[PDB]
RNA sequence: AGGAGUGGAGCCUGCGGCUUAAUUUGACCAACACGGGAAACCUCACCCGGCCCGGACACGGACAGGAUUGACAGAUUGAUAGCUCUUUCUCGAUUCUGUGGGUGGUGGUGCAUGGCCGUUCUUAGUUGGUGGAGCGAUUUGUCUGGUUAAUUCCGAUAACGAACGAGACUCUGGCAUGCUAACUAGUUACGCGACCCCCGAGCGGUCGGCGUCCCCCAACUUCUUAGAGGGACAAGUGGCGUUCAGCCACCCGAGAUUGAGCAAUAACAGGUCUGUGAUGCCCUUAGAUGUCGGGGCUGCACGCGCGCUACACUGACUGGCUCAGCGUGUGCCUACCCUACGCCGGCAGGCGCGGGUAACCCGUUGAACCCCAUUCGUGAUGGGGAUCGGGGAUUGCAAUUAUUCCCCAUGAACGAGGAAUUCCCAGUAAGUGCGGGUCAUAAGCUUGCGUUGAUUAAGUCCCUGCCCUUUGUACACACCGCCCG
């Protein structure tokens, strides 16, 4: 579980995760009124807040 | 030896079985790469170009060189008669 | 890009001949089982399969790169 | 032409080369004799009979048929004197056909 | 074959346990790491899911060189009888999401 | 079946592949790209960059 | 007005033509060192051989003495492809076979399309509402005049009140001994002890000078770093203007322009189906347009474009001195980084050790032109380094049509360039080196950065072109128009 990548490369890999997800979801939640995401890593946990208008579907 | 094995056995073999004072038939190759060596001499080898197996006799004077230098892979070139647009003049018709 | 031009051979896959099956065990009296040629000796072979009686060549078909006696 | 413009609104092009009907029944090779105007033109057939050739749609201002040279001509089903142009060839194509021995070996380019 | 009979089970059983499969688009994968452990040397996941998908029983997304196969109710019934499993077992998931 | 299907790809322009679909021709490596210049543009808005100059 | 060139010469590279079994292909101001396109293989679409199915699913057929799977050797074969044949074991319902139906394609169509980009167009342009004027197409608003870089303002006024572009905005440069705070940044101060030379007063110590180690629980933040703030507004003065909007000069000083990013309405049969698992239709789909091996995109009597190196003395050559910046770097893709130090070699290079996730290690980036001293002497010369022979290294699975690098030898055109033509106004042109990009090996390319640093202008509509008004028109596919004998 280590070490860890360069600080320059740290942001690029985050951007790739932020972007890939945002097109993954758009191809499944299109009919459910998708509107975006907002990611947050939190202490020992990931949060992926899946914004859509109708949480029902 | 990265399976040049296939060539070097056929050469010695065919050289052996062939009548005295006569050369063998041919061993063919798509491999244009392999150093010409003293042991290879006296054999006759056809070498693939793009379609054609150009046959060559191996001399003791060719040692060190590659196989592919003795078989060409293009027509030397002829010309020509310059064509139409072959310059700042070709144009117009109607 | 353009369409294929005529060949003068092509043949795909051999039909892997339609031989009669199991005559490899010979019965002349019971409970005796008259085996012919030796059953395959490798650890990874089960030794319930027969070896080829292929004389001037002696080869396990379960093996596919190894164990080729020839005499 | 010598470049210019307005010559791209419309479908460049060209002859990606290509190949090769004949003759058929009443549909054969001729040579340009003259070069009238208005539109029509003259062309003696390769058999021996003369005829007067006529241009065909599309080929109108899409292909220039300078004087002298082989050209593919349909014959009218009933008319002798007037005949109908088809499908021209290339000068290279015409000398390949001549070398093959399918059209008569009489005319030079 | 098309593929062995061992390697069928190892895909169909693994799907039943997670409730979902994912894989990559390649044909030079050597043993398929990233589960099914070291016994799929070729397509096999993609090739078997596609045949399953033809007959319904699963849905399929694809995005940035990665498949995503979502098992469905009809396939659960099929796979349950096909693998001789209890009349009520789903080990993939079963709880209410809060 | 066959005893071959492949031949050494270990370096060169064929042993790396770009993430459009496994597209090429458009040689790319930069700062950990592996990302195609046509789509890089479409991800100007997406995160990694916002244009400022 | 001038500065430096191109066109001339040699070489690199792209394009046409020609050749070829194939020499794949798009593109003709707004193509042509462009498609990140510097192709050994791969790439790869092309050409020639060989193999494979990765033809789902459905229905029918075959079928457990069984559907079916694979392979040694020999022969064959570029081949160690059971590909084929000889030979005879092996696999076991996954299949095979027929029909229906799919699937793949750098296949075609950019004149079926989406998206993106370029261009008209770097100029100042653009539109609706309500009212007014016309039978209507339309027009007024959007202007005679002054003014501005700008449809920018002032003013006029059958229009009034608004919107988009311009500007405003964002980034960058230039001004802080003010503010904020720093052993992953420095300076100063000693404490110093150590080295060094008396080099200067003195004696060598000390005082002074030179850097390094020592530095702290020292002091500070000027230099370096990056944050919060302030500063420039035509502000003040003198002219000029309707004295309005503004313009010119000057003080202070950083002068109202340091350079970029963003950019309207409407349009083009512009480019791109070879970026796209974006996409219509058509084609092809087992003798495949979907995989391995070999060849080609580099082939030349010729034409053109972008550039590089040169024609010497304001130079070349050999020594000596001395200055920089933007960056980048292994732990990533699948096997790979940047290098100090020690040792060996003329060199390319080899070998042994160590550091670096990086204001921490490479690197106080100890770079070039320039600077200082020898040698050559107006000579196609020692200028120029093309062509070409032999030899040595490195990368790789492979280096031949020479991958790249090094050593010796060979020593061409070329002695300032026709008709024509490009680009440029201040740290700008020109000279000169460096980093990044592509990269297993390799920039004469492109993109950024420093260093040295001029001459000429402060204008004009002559040429080329663009904006606004007025006028004329047989034009509206719009003068690259139309039309006569």
């Amino acid at each position: 579980m280590a070490v860890q990548i360069s600080k320059k490369r740290k942001f690029v890999a985050d951007g790739i995760f932020k972007a890939e997800l945002n097109e993954f979801l758009t191809r499944e939640l299109a009919e459910d009124g998708y509107s975006g995401v907002e990611v947050r890593v939190t202490p020992t946990r990931t949060e992926i807040i899946i914004l859509a208008t109708r949480t029902q579907n | 030896r990265r399976k040049q094995h296939s060539l070097l056995k056929r050469l010695r073999k065919a050289k052996k079985e062939a009548p005295p004072m006569e050369k063998p038939e041919v061993v063919k190759t798509h491999l244009r790469d392999m150093i010409i060596l003293p042991e290879m001499v006296g054999s006759m080898v056809g070498v693939y170009n793009g379609k054609t197996f150009n046959q060559v006799e191996i001399k003791p004077e060719m040692i060190g060189h590659y196989l592919g230098e003795f078989s060409i892979t293009y027509k030397p070139v002829k010309h020509g008669r310059p064509g139409i647009g072959a310059t700042h003049s070709s144009r117009f018709i109607p | 890009k353009k369409s294929y031009t005529t060949p003068k051979k092509n043949k795909h896959k051999r039909k892997k001949v339609k031989l009669a099956v199991l005559k490899y065990y010979k019965v002349d009296e019971n409970g005796k089982i008259s085996r012919l040629r030796r059953e395959c000796p490798s650890d990874e072979c089960g030794a319930g399969v027969f070896m080829a009686s292929h004389f001037d060549r002696h080869y396990c078909g379960k093996c596919c790169l190894t164990y080729c006696f020839n005499k | 032409k010598g470049g210019k413009n307005r010559r791209r609104g419309k479908n460049e092009n060209e002859s990606e080369k290509r190949e090769l009907v004949f003759k058929e029944d009443g549909q054969e090779y001729a040579q340009v004799i003259k070069m009238l105007g208005n539109g029509r033109l003259e062309a003696m057939c390769f058999d021996g009979v003369k005829r007067l050739c006529h241009i065909r749609g599309k080929l109108r201002k899409k292909v220039w048929i300078n004087t002298s040279d082989i050209i593919l001509v349909g014959l009218r089903d009933y008319q002798d004197n007037k005949a109908d142009v088809i499908l021209k060839y290339n000068a290279d194509e015409a000398r390949s056909l001549k070398a093959y021995g399918e059209l008569p070996e009489h005319a030079k380019i | 074959m098309l593929m062995p009979k061992k390697n069928r089970i190892a895909i169909y059983e693994l799907l039943f346990k997670e409730g979902v499969m994912v894989a990559k688009k390649d044909v030079h994968m050597p043993k398929h790491p990233e589960l099914a452990d070291k016994n799929v040397p070729n397509l096999h996941v993609m090739k078997a899911m596609q045949s399953l998908k033809s007959r319904g029983y699963v849905k399929e997304q694809f995005a940035w060189r990665h498949f995503y196969w979502y098992l469905t109710n009809e396939g659960i019934q099929y796979l349950r009888d096909y693998l001789h499993l209890p009349p009520e077992i789903v080990p993939a998931t079963l709880r209410r999401s809060r | 079946q066959q005893l071959y299907w492949s031949h050494p790809r270990k370096f060169g322009q064929g042993s790396r592949s770009c993430r459009v679909c496994s597209n090429r021709h458009g040689l790319i490596r930069k700062y950990g790209l592996n990302m195609c210049r046509q789509c890089f543009r479409q991800y100007a808005k997406d995160i990694g960059f916002i244009k400022l100059d």
